[PDB]
RNA sequence: AUAGGUUUGGUCCUAGCCUUUCUAUUAGCUCUUAGUAAGAUUACACAUGCAAGCAUCCCCGUUCCAGUGAGUUCACCCUCUAAAUCACCACGAUCAAAAGGGACAAGCAUCAAGCACGCAGCAAUGCAGCUCAAAACGCUUAGCCUAGCCACACCCCCACGGGAAACAGCAGUGAUUAACCUUUAGCAAUAAACGAAAGUUUAACUAAGCUAUACUAACCCCAGGGUUGGUCAAUUUCGUGCCAGCCACCGCGGUCACACG
RNA sequence: CCCCACUAUGCUUAGCCCUAAACCUCAACAGUUAAAUCAACAAAACUGCUCGCCAGAACACUACGAGCCACAGCUUAAAACUCAAAG
RNA sequence: ACAUUUAACUAAAACCCCUACGCAUUUAUAUAGAGGAGACAAGUCGUAACAUGGUAAGUGUACUGGAAAGUGCACUUGGACGAACC
């Protein structure tokens, strides 16, 4: 629970998967600018240890950061595959869906 | 961010450290004292005008012990300033003695040995501090027993001290505001602080050392 | 407390959906047949057409 | 005029109207909204007048908003513990979907205002310094206290000057 | 421009200030070299006394010598200022009357 | 990820800097077995 | 900005330049007193004097204060844990390094590629990756976000070692620059060092000296500087004659000049 | 400038070169005709959204650098001095 | 590169290396000489442009000429064609 990496938690597109057990994770935060007053996205690259290396290019991940990092770079672990790249899963109703459409309907188990 | 290394400022502070510890200055050299200025030439500093008179008219510890067989190991040392400020008897019991080589008479070095002040006797034995000080007196074999004869005083002393006089209202103030309604007056325990002397052997494990410039 | 609040307000909120979905289906069902009808009387015509 | 539709969003006095200020167990808020279709429409308003006044509010917590990834819009919180809050929020409005996570995650009325109590003690009012951190820099401004050399000269046995020449 | 381009380009970048004839500085030093006169441009007709100066900066430069009847000669310690003399085109400095060698004009 | 000419210039750069490297590491190999040569002999 | 002058034969539009406002240095001319604040142009070279001692010897201190702005994303947050203070083993608290993570100047893209800058493995060793137009890698500029902080301490980033003989401590001098404070006093106040302490030391600091740079208040006798075509408050008569000169902008002067003396 | 003659060239095949008043000087997509319609002229006035581009004249379709089958070339593209206008 | 201990009735002594760097590399100032751009009350030759500017102008490109410029090819209107039938 004591970590010496900043960021904590940190939900991230996964954008490369060419280093051995290790996750190439672009995170973008949301971030003022002073003078428009908008928020635009700023975009960190982050590395992560992906043991089983199940990670595709594409698909979002949730990092927890490591007690300590392991690497040079890479400071966090895959914690989570929120959504993998074309087989997502609705949280909502748990039945897969391509895009905006039910593969399966939500009414097939009630 | 990356930190250019600079190479040259952890080698020189290893040699550094290495010298102080090879080309260190001997007991012999650090406490010295020329007699007739009373400066110590290694330093080139004049001693206190205080210290002068004992300087001339006593011996350093070792300069007692060089003479003694094993460097009067297990003989009891007093100093000429405990006698004359406490009447209570205080001495070191030697427990060992390093002497320096170097010295052509063997007065200088460090020494080991149990504390009694005042007739209160340390339970453990440590670093012996002041030893190159013109103080130290060497007990008698024949005296030890009459010197260290000492019967302990009533140590009745008083407890309880009261309150500054804004300390004291607050206190009380508290009290009554809380509903608290207590006769009592508020006093510190100073029981538990005790007062030692001001020349009560400190310790010598932490104090440090001259270093090697040599004049 | 809060999170078991918030999980009864998605059960809920679930219940309406299933009932929602279920009035589409039938709407669905209806359209879909309609136009088979449709396509089934071109694709006739039209094989004629070819034969 | 400010360039864009509704431009009273790029307003500091907008972006200070959020009343959601999460808890500190909550690390990333994710937005997965529809761009399309009327059953979504509160989540596309919320992204578009809400998310500014919550990032306001939570400058550390990271919110990534996901379009048209799944057949309805749903909100999900990750808390440091790693609990995961998903919060549907279809059907709802803007307004109900700011006070719904206020109410699951965001601090309550009575927490904020003791830490803005907790402020007011940094400033203290009888000390003394800079303008930027005291009322007052120096004494002298204090009436009835002997007024600043600069604005009114000091009695010549005040003054150094002549306590040594009187002296010697 | 886009709320998105302004964003990209960011703040004006002020365009660099450029330093005049004096660097900056209010007067410079320096030593007469030549004294010479110079044809105004049009509309008007004069015979305007200048000289040029070697600058305590090492560039050398013709300026201004203000004011009915100067005394200066060459190797001669003068005070330059800023401020453009309209008549002479590319005259961007004149001599400090009073200064060094350069006197106060004679009265009348 | 890029889109930028990789023009004669670039691409013999691009090409030595790579041969530097692959002959770097070789060097580097030489320069452990040698070390492990020297280790074992003194015992 | 409450705006103003200025393109043309004239109008409208656009546009640059400039005027009017408030400061900071320097120059000219000019100046009476009092209080207070501030005070080399240059990391250029420095004569002389002083600036760290204390104390019954050991230690402690001289690693602070004071000074400078050359270099420059070490200053802030989190984690972690030394030294240090709480008389001492505690104790936790306070304070704060090294290390790990994050954040954090300006101009130039005619600096567009960097060239080993990645990962895995206990190791062996394998894999070929890593940064970058959301500005990598470079060049140039600058002390900063001022209850103050960062950096430097003659130079070689460092300082074992070399060059070499050091005021960027106070006062002072040379050279240099448009840039010009005294070779005063005191440890009485506060701060620091040391002592168990009475006390000792301190060019820190305090009290003075110098200077219209600024502020405040006076002043019986004592006022100067700039300006006077328009913008922009305000010119009489002569002299001069596209000459001599003036001008922030527009412009004036070739015999009747409100513009020059 | 007018007349006559004739060549490169206009054509074919195979490679280059990569420019134009390449301008309908009016960007792509989605809408609107009600308000203030609206400096002038031209081809009425606007809204949403995105990308590209522009910040006095001239220096300058220039210098230097870089890239290019281009080698008297093309693309990108400044500054110093000058002016109080240019348009 | 290199070095492996003495000493021990309490506990101590001993410890100390060498290689870089110059007409190398980076940027900039100076220039024999060779040219550009701007400025500049009254120089010379022609008259290219502004009117159908007296051959409408201009863009790209090529060749040509003291000099503005000329001509070929395509393109532009930022020219015109007199706006019922004669
Ligand atoms: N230059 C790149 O390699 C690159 C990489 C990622 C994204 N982009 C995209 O390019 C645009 C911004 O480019 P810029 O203005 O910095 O470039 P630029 O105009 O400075 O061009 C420099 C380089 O970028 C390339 N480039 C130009 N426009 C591009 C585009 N739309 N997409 C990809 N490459 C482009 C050019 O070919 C050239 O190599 C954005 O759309 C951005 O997302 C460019
Ligand atoms: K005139
Ligand atoms: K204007
Ligand atoms: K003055
Ligand atoms: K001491
Ligand atoms: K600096
Ligand atoms: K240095
Ligand atoms: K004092
Ligand atoms: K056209
Ligand atoms: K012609
Ligand atoms: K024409
Ligand atoms: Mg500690
Ligand atoms: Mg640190
Ligand atoms: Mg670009
Ligand atoms: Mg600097
Ligand atoms: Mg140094
Ligand atoms: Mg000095
Ligand atoms: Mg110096
Ligand atoms: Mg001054
Ligand atoms: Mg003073
Ligand atoms: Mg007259
Ligand atoms: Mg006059
Ligand atoms: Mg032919
Ligand atoms: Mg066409
Ligand atoms: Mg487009
Ligand atoms: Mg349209
Ligand atoms: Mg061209
Ligand atoms: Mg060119
Ligand atoms: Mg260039
Ligand atoms: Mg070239
Ligand atoms: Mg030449
Ligand atoms: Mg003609
Ligand atoms: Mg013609
Ligand atoms: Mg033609
Ligand atoms: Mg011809
Ligand atoms: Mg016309």
């Amino acid at each position: 629970v004591r970590s010496s990496v900043h960021a904590r938690w940190i939900v991230g597109k996964v954008i490369g998967t060419k280093m051995q057990k290790t996750a190439k994770v672009r995170v973008t935060r949301l971030v003022l600018d002073p003078y428009l007053l908008k928020y635009f996205n700023k975009r960190k690259t982050y590395f992560a240890h992906d043991a089983l290396q199940q990670c595709t290019v594409g698909d979002i991940v949730l990092l927890r950061a490591l007690p300590v990092p392991r690497a040079k770079h890479v400071k966090h672990e895959l914690a989570e595959i929120v959504f993998k790249v074309g087989k997502v899963i609705d949280p909502v109703t748990g039945k897969p869906c391509a895009g905006t459409t039910y593969l399966e309907s939500p009414l097939s188990s009630e | 961010k990356k930190v250019r290394p600079r190479l040259i400022a952890e080698l020189a502070r290893r040699v550094r450290a290495l010298r102080e510890q090879l080309n260190r200055p001997r007991d012999s050299q650090l406490y010295a004292v020329d007699y007739e200025t009373l400066t110590r030439p290694f330093s080139g500093r004049r001693l206190p005008v205080r210290a002068w008179a004992d300087v001339r008219r006593e011996s350093r510890l070792l300069q007692l012990l060089g003479r003694l067989p094993l460097f009067g190991l297990g003989r009891l040392v007093t100093r000429k300033s405990w006698l004359w400020q406490h009447d209570e008897p205080c001495y070191w019991r030697l427990t060992r003695v390093r002497p320096d080589y170097t010295a052509q008479n063997l007065d200088h070095g460090k020494a080991w040995g149990i504390l009694t002040f005042k007739g209160k006797t340390e339970s453990e034995a440590r670093e012996i501090e002041h030893v190159m000080y013109h103080d130290w007196r060497l007990v008698p074999k024949h005296e030890e027993e009459a010197f260290t004869a000492f019967t302990p005083a009533p140590e009745d002393s008083l407890a309880s001290v009261p309150y500054p006089p804004l300390l004291r209202a607050m206190i009380i103030a508290e009290r009554q505001k809380n509903g608290d309604t207590s006769t009592e007056e508020p006093m510190l325990n100073v029981q538990r602080i005790r007062m030692e002397p001001w020349d009560y052997p400190a310790k010598q494990e932490d104090k440090g050392r001259a270093k090697g410039t040599p004049v | 407390e809060l999170m078991a609040w918030n999980q009864a307000e998605n059960r809920r909120l679930h219940e309406l959906r299933i009932a929602r979905l279920r009035q589409e289906e039938r709407e669905q069902e209806q359209r879909q047949a309609l136009e088979q009808a449709r396509k089934a009387e071109e694709v006739q015509a039209w094989a004629q057409r070819k034969e | 005029p400010m360039k864009g539709r509704f431009p009273i969003r790029r307003t500091l006095q907008y972006l200070s109207q959020g009343n959601v200020v999460f808890k500190d167990s909550v690390k990333v808020m994710t937005v997965n909204y529809n761009t399309h279709g009327e059953l979504g429409e509160g989540a596309r308003k919320f992204v578009f007048f809400n998310i500014p006044q919550i990032q306001y509010k939570n400058p550390w917590v990271q919110i990534m908003m996901f379009k048209n990834m799944t057949p309805s819009p749903f909100l999900r919180f990750y808390l440091d513990s790693g609990e995961q809050v998903l919060v549907d929020v279809e059907t709802k409005s803007n307004k109900e979907i700011m006070e719904h996570i206020r109410k699951i995650l965001g601090k309550n009325e009575e927490t904020l205002r003791e830490e803005e109590e907790e402020k007011k003690q940094l400033s203290h009012p009888a000390n003394f310094g800079p303008r930027k951190y005291c009322l007052r820099e120096c004494i002298c401004e204090v009436e009835g206290q002997v007024p600043c050399p600069s604005l009114v000269p000091l009695p010549k046995e005040m003054r150094g000057k002549y306590k040594a020449a009187l002296k010697a | 421009a886009t709320l998105n381009q302004m964003h990209r380009l960011g703040p004006p970048k002020r365009p660099p200030r450029k330093l005049g004839p004096t660097e900056g500085r209010p007067q410079l030093k320096g030593v007469v070299l030549c004294t010479f006169t110079r044809k105004p441009k049009k509309p008007n007709s004069a015979n305007r006394k200048c000289c040029r100066v070697r600058l305590s900066t090492g560039r050398e430069a013709v300026c201004f010598i203000p004011g009915e009847g100067h005394t200066l000669q060459e190797h001669q310690i003068v005070l330059v200022e800023g401020g453009r003399t309209q008549d002479l085109p590319g005259v961007k400095l004149t001599v400090v009357r009073g200064k060094y060698d350069c006197g106060h004009v004679q009265k009348k | 990820l890029y889109y930028r000419r990789a023009h004669r210039r670039f691409v013999t750069k691009k090409a030595l800097c790579i041969r530097v490297f692959q002959e770097t590491q070789k060097l580097k190999k030489r320069r452990r077995a040698l070390k492990a040569a020297a280790a074992a002999q003194k015992q």
